[PDB]
RNA sequence: AUAGGAGGGUGCGGCCCGAAAGGAAUGAGCCUCCCCGAAGGAAACCGCGGCGACGCGGGAGUACGAGGGGAGGGGACCGGGGUUGCACCGUCCGUCUUGAAACACGGGGCAGGGAGUUCGCGGCCGUGGCGAGGUUAAGGGGGUUAAGCCCCGUAGCCGCAGGGAAACCGACAUGCCCGCAGCCGGGCUUAUGCCCGGUGAGGGGCGGGGUGCGAAAGCGCCCGGAGUCACGGCCGCGAG
RNA sequence: CAGGAUGGCCUCCCCGGAGGUAGGCGGUGGGGUAGAGCACUGAUUGGAGGUGCAGGGGGCGAAAGCCCCCGGCCUCCUGUCAAACUCCGAACCCACCGCCGCCGUAGAUGGGGGGAGUAGGGUGGCGGUGUAAGCCGUCCACCGAGAGGGGAACAACCCAGACCGGGGUUAAGGCCCCAAAGUGCCGGCUAAGUGUUACUCCAAAGGGUGUCCCGGGCCUUAGACAGGUCGAGGUCCGGGGCCCCGAAAAUGGACGGGGCUCAAGCCGGCCGCCGAGACCCCGGCGCACGGACCGAUUGGUCCGUGAUCGGGUAGGCGGGCGUGCCGGUGGCGUAGAAGCCGGGCC
RNA sequence: CUCAGGCGGGUCAGGAAUCCGCCGUAGAGUGCAAGGGCAAAAGCCGGCCUGACUGGACCCGUAACAGAGGCGGGUCCAGCCCCGAAAGGGUGGCCUAGCGAACCCCUGUGCCUCCCCGGUGGGGGCCAGGGAUGACAGAAAAGCUACCCUGGGGAUAACAGAGUCGUCUCGGGCGAGAGCCCAUAUCGACCCCGAGGCUUGCUACCUCGCUGUCGGCUCUUCCCAUCCUGGCCCUGCAGCAGGGGCCAAGGGUGGGGGUGUUCACCCAUUAAAGGGGAACGUGAGCUGGGUUUAGACCGUCGUGAGACAGGUCGGAUGCUA
RNA sequence: GGUACGGCGGCCAUAGCGGGGGGGCCACACCCGGUCUCAUUUCGAACCCGGAAGUUAAGCCCCCCAGCGAUCCCGGUUGUACUGCCCUCCGAGAGGGGGCGGGAAGCCGGGGACGCCGCCGGCCA
């Protein structure tokens, strides 16, 4: 399974594990998203990192809308359906529907960079940022509802 | 008041033994051997007082470049620095 | 002459100046119309959900949108400056201190003056010359208005062999392995590039050797040629 | 001991050439803290049984010793402990190995050289100490050395780390007026202006048929309680929420202020808005690295990447502006030099 | 070979002399503190010995990470040896304390060396051991200052402010009781919970390029935990009075003796002669009696200079807003 | 290949302490006697030497148990005590709480447990 992880809080006040955590999760900024698998590894790191981070499982459509509105290439340049059928083969929902199943992977598509640098939502975050999700809150694993959040964010 | 640290310093419980594990050890550890290149773990023997390393190096795991005598060279990493230790067999135990 | 904050900050309004050096009659502020458009982004109305604030689908990613272009009208301002008003914000400057608006110290105004300099020794770097050699010192000759310029000057200093308190003894111009860059052969790749295998200066590691201590083994230092001079800079030590 | 030196932490340059480990998963080992417990060591209430056991008190006997009470010592039951106790024992931390992730040939790990500054720290959590304030360590989060948006002002608390000109959306939090955004919605509580306080500031023991509820017993709709007569619920207890009493200070005055009672307070939820330099987009600048092309002494033009560049004290490094004089080179000036006063442009 | 302690049995012999049996995980011992380790031993009893030795290498600790003179420890090579049948062990004490640079000097040993050369006496050098610096990473070493001076420090005390409230002042909860019965008219043990900042202490946060002290006089203002005046409640309140408590801060709360005194004591009156805050209000308003310089005396302490939060006499108070 | 035989060992109590029953082809013992080897701080008690008259009483070998000690599993106490990270959650304070991740000790009940394994030899076949 894929989860898309978005950071939440900030960059101050952070202590140096969750700050290197972060940092090899490549999430460096606030409202920025990753890809990720579902492996212990990964796991582990979602736990480590947890109070400033919400992460959730992620569905095709809203994995290709997300490529096509907030996928960039090396040189922020836009990801159109031309450039990704000369490169693979087939249509961006195509290629998330595989990328979800897990036949293939983000990296399959050439000079894709893996974070994408999401919009503010719209209404805002409809909790907290000091709490969990669980608890109406805004941080921790969410699960399936991560995919409204994006849709808000693009 | 400051302490210097000794040998036996603060080592009331690291260096006491189990009351059912009193007396000499059974004699395969005495016996053991080990390769260069063997990793193996620090685990002193308090009844025996040959050969043993300084206790602040109990519980660390270093690996084997060779042996002189009856003691093997067993090379650890304190921070950056390489320190060599001259450690009993006895004193030792295998990685895995 | 009814208004409160270290005397300022952002924006604009009122009054006033506005020849030149800024734009401008080859057209200013200004007025009208048309095209494209990032992130973002409504509503009238219709249908439905909720006790409710309200929300959902269509309208619609539409109207609008930073900015980028075009056309027509008019005919002298725009930029800039002095003062002041309004809205919001703003408790001076230097200094020790954990902490300065401080009831902690130095602070009436202006003009001039005012604080990492020189030598000697040493470490290092940037560049240049010569190179198993490098370099002159004091001084001498030629020439010149002149102290500038030209030539000479091997004494001396460092280096070429180290070890030892001393007596004293006295070493690889490459025996072997690993290997970066470069070179050579092959495969893939549009190309760059990647990979495999050799050779590999410099680099690393063995082996061997000189000497000191030792009865010896064995250890310390050294050994397969790069140093020297000059200009400039940083620093250490002594001189105020 | 208001001062120095060696290290640690910063910065600049060079060599070398393929690994490195701040985070995670699994594994191989180590530990005796929290908690707990009496199995050692030392404490600790009462009772029962056994032991004359070198004890004491009486009665009792010439003398050899008895009879009880109490005391001591063991076992069991009962009720309690330990920073200098442990038959047990976490969370967690550390060492090593494999893998995921990240960094690295645009040169990391590492090595050599040059220059420093720093030897008064503070707030915050934890530990020892103290009536407390405080003192002494520890953790490295924030101030020191940190802008902007808030807590009324605040070093430390929340959001947030910042090149320049614009557009939009969010964060902390807020929406009766001051003051941008609701006199917003559903259910309940408070009658004390309690409250209107996330934290930097906030009064207790003991009480309240003051109110709104939960649970458990006795009688229990003309068989209950109050005063054999009436004729519908009473009797008690243990709890939960809000409030009340307990509650006295000195210039006049503090929910920030006004004020607010089916709130503009509290409790359990929800809806929509407003709100930063944060995030997104367009345009511009510089920087780091790599590339092409071009300079008769450090360089210059242009392209490529930057989610993984842009705060900053001590300090390190690079570039540039200004002043007097010397060797050259090119010039201006009585048709007006330097200097001075007010303006325009870069 | 197995200890401490205990039980049962034994001539003097008993609580305790010596001896037999059994239980006995160490409850003994190991030179000395404590911790750790030790049971066919590291303990006890015997035999034989000196490895508590010589020439060297590497490594750990003091001093983690992360630099080190000196010192301590561990693993080994060689020589000469000791015990043992052999394996094996021995570089002091089962492990962790009992100790020390430069210069100089003393000793051991066997080499080098001293200015043209050689001999002798003497000196210098290399290696090893020792004499100590306890302020123990190594000066040789008594005090006063009130006649004091300089550079500084709110890194640091006294006065005052700030934090705290142990202490102080003032309350509250329960009720053993004392009150002829009756806990609550009144007092209220032993315990427990608080308020104030009006006593003192604690900290050292602001102030040492100066914020002028105590007391008194003058003057203004504020709090209530109320002394009198106004109004009430309970009473072990007959009246006159008392004891306890409540509301209430408009007004009053005075004059004198000794003492520098605040305070406390005393006197005669009075309705009463209340306690406190305002930089312990008020010295650019006063006075200067005390305290706290420079002079001097007494007592005590000191060899002395001198000192005393011990007395005693004298000892300056700046101003044009 | 069999054996109620022995020697050398590994883990070092789930293996120990204490009880009940059975056995000796061989083998192991108890046992008989101290000239020689060896010894008593006396003692042939131990150790040693020389043996097989007697015994399986016990050391030993085989089977069993749950009184003590130890320890493995399951259920309850119990996700209780305790605890890592975040928090604009409550509390006058002490302290507690919400979300994610870990998780005892002791006690009660029911089972387990009176050891498992390696090399070789003796006797018989």
């Amino acid at each position: 399974a894929k989860l898309a992880v978005i950071r939440i809080r900030g960059r101050v006040n952070v202590k140096r594990p969750v700050r290197d955590t972060l940092a090899m999760l490549r999430l460096h900024r606030v409202n920025h998203c990753v890809i990720v698998d579902d492996t212990p590894s990964y796991l582990g790191m979602l736990q480590k990192a947890k109070d400033y981070i919400t992460w959730g499982e992620i569905n095709a459509e809203t994995l290709a809308k997300l490529i096509r509105k907030r996928g960039r290439l090396i040189g922020n340049k836009p990801v159109t359906d031309e450039y990704v059928k000369e490169k693979l083969g087939m249509t961006i929902e195509e290629f998330a529907q595989k990328v979800v199943n897990g036949e293939m992977s983000l990296k399959d598509l050439p000079n894709l960079k893996p974070v994408f640098r999401l919009h503010p939502p719209r209404g805002g975050f409809r909790g907290s940022k000091k709490r969990s999700f669980k608890e109406g809150g805004a941080l921790g694993y969410r699960g399936e509802k991560i995919n409204e959040l994006i849709e808000r964010m693009l | 008041v400051q302490k210097a640290h000794s040998f036996r310093r603060k080592t009331r419980k690291k260096l006491s033994k189990h009351p059912r594990r009193r007396g000499l050890p059974p004699l395969t550890r005495f016996l053991q051997e080990f390769e260069v290149g063997q990793r193996v773990h620090i685990v002193i023997e308090p009844s025996y007082h040959k050969g043993m390393p300084d206790p602040r190096f109990h519980g660390r795991t270093g690996t084997v470049v060779g042996k002189r005598g009856e003691a093997y060279i067993v090379e650890i990493k304190d921070g950056s620095k390489v320190k060599t230790l001259f450690i009993h067999p006895v004193h030792l135990r295998p990685q895995k």
